[PDB]
RNA sequence: CGCACGGAGGCGAAGAACCACAGAUUUCCGAAUGAGAAUCUCUAACAAUUGCUUCGCGCAAUGAGGAACCCCGAGAACUGAAACAUCUCAGUAUCGGGAGGAACAGAAAACGCAACGUGAUGUCGUUAGUAACCGCGAGUGAACGCGAUACAGCCCAAAC
RNA sequence: GAUACAGGGUGACAACCCCGUACUGAAGACCAGUACGCUGUGCGGUAGUGCCAGAGUAGCGGGGGUUGGAUAUCCCUCGCG
């Protein structure tokens, strides 16, 4: 069975969404939809997921960019990963 | 021309086929891509 | 005694002459409604049946099939074929209408082999066959010491490979002394001069 | 029904049935169209038995001018498992022959007086 | 190493689909920092963990569920 | 710790690598079978055709592949005849259907070295380029027998 | 040395450096669910009896095709039987 989260998306974006918008960049299985990136978010992070949106990256896989909730910060996440 | 979800998936891997025998390869077999491709000059599929 | 078998049996031998006379000119009507393949619960001819294997046994078919009659349907010559080979309605195929009727019948039921046929009747426009047809993977024949042979691998569409007695007979292998030196063992062995 | 001539009512064809009922309860009766025709040929039927709706016919056609030729007495009946029923069957027959009675020559006597007054 | 086929069979239906969860985390904690391209790598760890994985999922189906 | 001699790191005496056998896993498209689709998507699926049938897709069958071989059908022209039409090329090419590890054939309404004889069927040798055919031209061409290989002989329909 | 002087490897021409090679032995497949054996069954003979033994068939004629098949090949087709 397929896992939703691959990897995380770290570039020089995804730090100008998890500094400034409090956004995590995820690489996810592309047979996975918006509601099953956020379900597996929480499940694996403890955090509180409001949007996600997601694109087909040129290299096969799908990018979802996930939004927290201001109770939740995303520096302070991808710190312990 | 609009794409589909697996024509994407095609032209990604393609893209990925573009890459050269990476330093190392040379270094072990102590001294080419065939499958080089040109945006211009070759022709891919559909 | 005669056997009840015996008088229908006596009766085909003129089905043009009485009883029988009335029963086709009637039968036929709704023959001609029918389409290609109709199977029926019980054959026409019992004799004939039994006499070439049907048992009133599970998993035993029987078939009606009506197929064009004459010649050939053969069209004419669009590249340069000569005056020999320029024939439209004066020639005729290499296969009997009963062969034809077989097939068609094997091809409706593709899990079901062909027995054997007989002819029942005919007129104008067409001629009628009942073929009998075996389940061989249904256990009734699976342990019939008369027709457990039809379950064998090997005689898997036996019709197509011309394996049936109406096909034997018209790949000329009746006769096992003269005139059968370009047909025994098979036509395709002797290249084709049947 | 090509091989009817006359249509036998349903008061004689009650009569016909029950008399085969008490046949098969005494002497004995020939189930099956094989050893009825045999029957027949043999001169050992009293007294025969045919259903209306056989198909294909070819199975019953001979019995009317069998019977005719050899004097024995014929009898339709409408439906093929009444007639199976009636032998004492799980089945149905074409045709059924009574061969010797028993405790209904009462009957019989008179169903085979009845069927020559209709032809 | 650090998992064998007997530690496997030693465990209960519980207890392995828990060592599931506890690797398959680890692998994406260890797949996160090879996506930064960072030096503290160990290399034959992220290939035993795959394996390891792979074993208990396969002992799984052996032993019932 | 493949090809493939790197770097880094790892595994191995808890007996690894490697190999033999059995098994786990085995994405999607694919006969492709819930429906549609350029390998994707859409709201429970043997789709289709059959058999049996508890008449419910309940139990089953077919589908497609494989170098060639095999069996049943369809069936050319170049070419040869010093042209060409019957004939030849040739039942070759190619096409439609179908089976198996082989296929097909097969236990005489036979043979007819006519006998006081042989005794299922393939195949090999020979019979023989014979008999036979044919604008009697070009060409086409068996068989019975014989010697060998291998052997094997049975089952219904009906009568009762 | 040799029941081993087939072959390859090895920094050059190797029976005795290395794999192998002879001899001997082990496994699987195939032969083959066959042969052999066994189990059940029951082979056979005499006289009496016109009870039974497969139809559009055997066969004939017209048209086609094919064959070495010549009147005497096999086949399809229409009619008759
Ligand atoms: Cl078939
Ligand atoms: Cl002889
Ligand atoms: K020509
Ligand atoms: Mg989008
Ligand atoms: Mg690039
Ligand atoms: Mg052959
Ligand atoms: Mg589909
Ligand atoms: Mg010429
Ligand atoms: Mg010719
Ligand atoms: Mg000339
Ligand atoms: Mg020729
Ligand atoms: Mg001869
Ligand atoms: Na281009
Ligand atoms: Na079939
Ligand atoms: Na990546
Ligand atoms: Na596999
Ligand atoms: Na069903
Ligand atoms: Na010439
Ligand atoms: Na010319
Ligand atoms: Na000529
Ligand atoms: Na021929
Ligand atoms: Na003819
Ligand atoms: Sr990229
Ligand atoms: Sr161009
Ligand atoms: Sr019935
Ligand atoms: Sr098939
Ligand atoms: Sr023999
Ligand atoms: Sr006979």
């Amino acid at each position: 069975s397929w896992d939703v989260i691959k990897h995380p998306h770290v570039t020089e974006k995804a730090m100008n969404d998890m500094d400034f918008q409090n956004k995590l960049q995820f690489a996810v299985d592309d047979r996975a939809s918006k509601g099953e990136v956020a379900d597996a978010v929480e499940e694996q992070y403890d955090v509180t997921v409001e949007q996600v949106n997601t694109q087909n990256t040129m290299d096969g896989e799908k990018k979802a960019v996930v939004r927290l909730s201001e109770d939740d910060d995303a520096q302070e996440v991808a710190s312990r990963i | 021309g609009k794409k589909s979800k697996a024509t994407k998936k095609r032209l990604a891997k393609l893209d990925n086929q573009n890459s050269r025998v990476p330093a190392w390869v040379m270094l072990k077999t102590d001294r080419r891509n065939h499958k080089r491709r040109h945006w211009r000059r070759n022709d891919t599929d559909e | 005694a005669r056997s009840a078998y015996s008088y229908i049996r006596d009766a085909w031998k003129n089905p043009g002459d009485g009883q029988l006379a009335e029963l086709q000119w009637q039968r036929q009507q709704e023959w001609r409604n029918e389409g290609a393949v109709e199977r029926i619960e019980r054959p026409t001819r019992l004799d004939k049946a039994r006499s070439q294997g049907y048992k009133a046994k599970q998993g035993v078919i029987v078939a009606r099939v009506s197929v064009r009659k004459g010649s050939a349907r053969k069209r004419r010559h669009k590249a340069g074929r000569r005056s020999k080979r320029q024939g439209v309605t004066r020639i005729t195929r290499r296969k009997d209408i009963q062969r034809v009727a077989e097939e068609r019948a094997s091809r409706t039921f593709p899990n079901l082999r062909v027995l054997n046929s007989y002819s029942v009747g005919q007129d104008g426009r067409q001629k009628w066959h009942e073929v009998i047809l075996i389940d061989p993977n249904h256990p009734a024949i699976q342990n019939d010491d008369d027709l457990s042979w039809i379950c064998a691998d090997d005689q898997a569409d036996r019709v197509f490979r011309g394996l049936t007695g109406a096909g034997r007979r018209n790949r000329g292998l009746s006769g096992k002394g003269k005139g059968s030196e370009k047909t025994r063992p098979s036509l395709r062995s002797n290249g084709g001069k049947g | 029904p090509v091989y009817v001539d006359f249509d036998v009512p349903a008061d004689l064809e009650d009569d016909a049935l029950e008399a085969l009922e008490v046949a098969r309860d005494t002497g004995a009766v020939k189930k099956g169209t094989n050893e009825t025709t045999k029957s027949i040929e043999r001169g050992s039927a009293e007294l025969v038995f045919v259903a209306e709706d056989v198909q294909p016919e070819e199975i019953v056609m001979h019995i009317p001018e069998l019977a005719d030729e050899k004097g024995v007495p014929f009898i339709f009946v409408e439906q093929q498992d009444d007639l199976g029923h009636a032998a004492g069957l799980e089945v149905g027959s074409a045709a059924a022959a009574v061969t010797d009675a028993g405790e209904a020559d009462a009957d019989v006597e008179d169903i085979a007086d009845k069927v020559e007054e209709l032809r | 190493t650090v998992l064998h086929v007997q530690e496997i069979r030693d465990m209960t239906p519980a207890e392995r689909e828990a060592e599931l969860d506890d690797l398959k985390t680890e692998l994406l904690n260890a797949r996160a920092v090879q996506a930064a391209g960072g030096a503290p790598e160990n290399p034959g760890r992220i290939k035993e963990l795959r394996k390891a994985i792979a074993r208990i999922k396969t002992i799984q189906g052996e032993e019932g569920d």
